[PDB]
């Protein structure tokens, strides 16, 4: 009963579901800027 | 150690004849119903 | 795939599990800190030469 | 240096011949009846063996005010109907995820206190009616007793919920239904990684995971609905646990739920009907209580089979003894 | 003079002495590197086999995992490795390094 | 499970629960320091902060 | 009535007792119910 | 808009969100609970 295709076409559907300017907020340290270039998954030292 | 190199030479071609028999019977081991083979 | 992205910059690199390469040159392993993690931009892809 | 002659004698024959015992050993096993004997023979080791007279993260204070909530729960949930049952999974489903959404209500309703009516007062003064009696019960019981961290408190009201499916599943007799296809889709979550993080990830809103699970491996047309329920609840209220982990979780308490135990029997090749009725006794009988057997299949394994129960594993696979006979060389 | 029936004797003892017969075990993972999740009746002190022949003995003990101190080729020890306990507390191990031969 | 502001005035309401006598509880004690839940009117009990006060047997009741 | 070796760290080992047992000063109460005494096993009953 | 002591190490403050005078949470570094 499984195809492991659809599991691609609903994978990527959701993908491009998500898909603007990145904007990182003051916690303390700032949050988000995922892109930017003291660096760890939860802040940017 | 020439000599002794030659003897080993001599020694792993004249055993090589035998592995059959060591290889059949550890099979046969590690299988609990003995291989022919 | 199979390439992990690089987590926290001494840099961690996260990898799928099954992946993690053993204690490897990595291009974008010093340690293995469990949850497929290793020591060694954010969320760069990083290959493993095995 | 005469003896250190002997000793590369020693290796290499032993090295080649391992290697053609390896050989001959794969060539013999290739034949479904070679399977079959092996794990004939492994099952009858299995009986000739001896018995073993032999949610831990949970501390003390964890612990104890889950066993009470569990109880509580078995108490009212004694005659509700299966409806009913559905509607309480709902609401504590739903309760969960406002108390981790609010942290500081979780935060004000986790700290241990002498008293409890305060916490009573406030429950009710929130949710009095926004939810049936049964789940103001439970929420009630919940919050009276204490816990070890803040979380422990959703991780219980989870728990229930949980439970409440369960035992509509009881109600509706399919049962071991709801346990294959839990286990299934573990084994599905655990193969494909990629979906376990992008539904593993709770940072994303929680409706479009869950409508990703929907129409990717659990909207299918032979999908036991009550599993499919479950484990939509379960990655719905999910924290941080890998979404894989959850089922297998999910699978292991329905498991338990029975009084059982689960048996990861890894196999070379599928057992027959009579090998898996023997492999459920004999497991059963080591470990005294009923074990429920979920087969993997692998043909590394090459024959005979790799049980695991709990921490404990009796590894019978004809490539462990290869591997052994390969290690064990002069 | 190396004859062969001594030769072909100290294989053919062991292989008609291969026994692995299967043995009811307990084992653990490693979680980090070795840090072994698992083994809740492992002794302090107690040895460790890692793959591929690897030694460990059990210094740190806790709920959660147990610290293991690898005896060498600690390369090999990776992450999800299994890891069982030999119910037990020349190089350190007595085992030979210097070539001449095996030891009583 | 509609959720409104009301939980902003009930947990107000639940803070002003907690006449009767303010008693803590030792959570750990060791070194001659001991941490005491509860107290929420004790006044500066070296350190305090939202979990406990810095100040025996754990468990034991706490006079403020 | 009686705890369990939770961590053996060296001489130091963390005992986990039941919640009206916790023996009294055993070096330390580290909270929790456990306390902190300085070939043993995890979880071997230790009598107070 | 007033905010209030939440730990007397130095002194914490809790502020509501907006209204902050800077440790996150709207927290920035006598009896606890004093409205400041």
């Amino acid at each position: 009963t499984i195809s492991a295709a659809d599991i691609e076409g609903a994978i990527e559907d959701y993908v491009s579901s998500f898909s603007r300017e990145e904007i990182g907020t003051v916690i303390d340290h700032v949050e988000g800027l995922p892109s930017v270039m003291n660096l760890d998954e939860h802040s940017v030292g | 150690d020439q000599q002794l190199s030659a003897q080993g030479d001599q020694v792993r071609s004249g055993l090589e004849s035998s592995v059959d028999g060591l290889s059949a019977k550890l099979a046969s081991r590690i299988l609990g119903v003995d291989v022919n083979s | 795939k199979t390439a992990g992205r690089v987590v926290r910059i001494v840099v961690d690199v996260e990898f799928p599990r099954g992946s993690v390469p053993e204690l490897n040159a990595l291009h974008a392993v010093a340690q293995h800190l469990g949850d497929s993690l290793v020591r060694c931009v954010r969320g760069v892809e990083v290959t493993d030469t095995g | 240096m005469r003896q250190q002659l002997i000793r590369q004698l020693r290796t290499g024959l032993g090295a080649e011949a391992v290697n053609k015992a390896a050989e001959i050993v794969r060539a013999h096993v290739a034949d479904p009846q070679a399977q079959s004997a092996t794990v004939d023979r492994f099952l009858s080791e299995l009986e000739q063996m001896a018995p073993s007279s032999v949610t831990s993260r949970l501390r003390a204070a964890s612990r104890q005010s889950l066993a009470a909530l569990v109880e509580k729960f078995d108490s009212v949930a004694g005659g509700l109907d299966a409806d009913g049952l559905t509607n309480l999974a709902d609401e504590l489903a739903s309760v969960a995820k406002l108390l981790l959404s609010e942290t500081a209500l979780n935060k004000h309703l986790a700290e241990p206190t002498d008293d409890s009516a305060p916490k009573v007062r406030l429950l009710e003064r929130l949710l009095s009616d926004k939810v049936s009696a049964t789940t103001l019960d439970l929420l009630r019981t919940a919050v009276s007793n204490r816990w070890s961290t803040e979380s422990n408190l959703i991780d219980a009201v989870e728990h229930t919920a949980r439970l409440a499916l369960l035992k509509r599943a009881e109600i509706a007799g399919e049962v071991d239904e709801v346990e294959e296809q839990l286990f299934r889709f573990g084994r599905v979550l655990d193969a494909e990684p990629r979906l376990s993080a992008l539904l593993s990830d709770y940072t994303t809103p929680a409706e479009g995971r869950v409508a990703l699970l929907d129409k990717a491996l659990t909207g299918r047309p032979g999908v036991n609905q009550t599993a499919a329920a479950l484990l939509s609840q379960t990655v719905g209220l999910l924290r941080g646990e890998r979404a894989d982990e959850a089922v297998i979780d999910l699978a292991e308490l329905a498991v338990s739920r029975r009084g059982e135990v689960v048996a990861h029997v890894s196999a070379a090749a599928e057992l027959s009907d009579a090998q898996r009725t023997r492999l459920t006794e004999v497991l059963s009988r080591i470990y005294g209580r009923p074990v429920s057997v979920q087969l993997h299949v692998d043909p590394e394994l090459l024959g005979g089979l790799s049980i695991t129960v709990g921490d404990e594993v009796i590894d019978g696979s004809i490539a462990s003894r290869l591997a052994a006979a390969q290690t064990g060389l002069p």
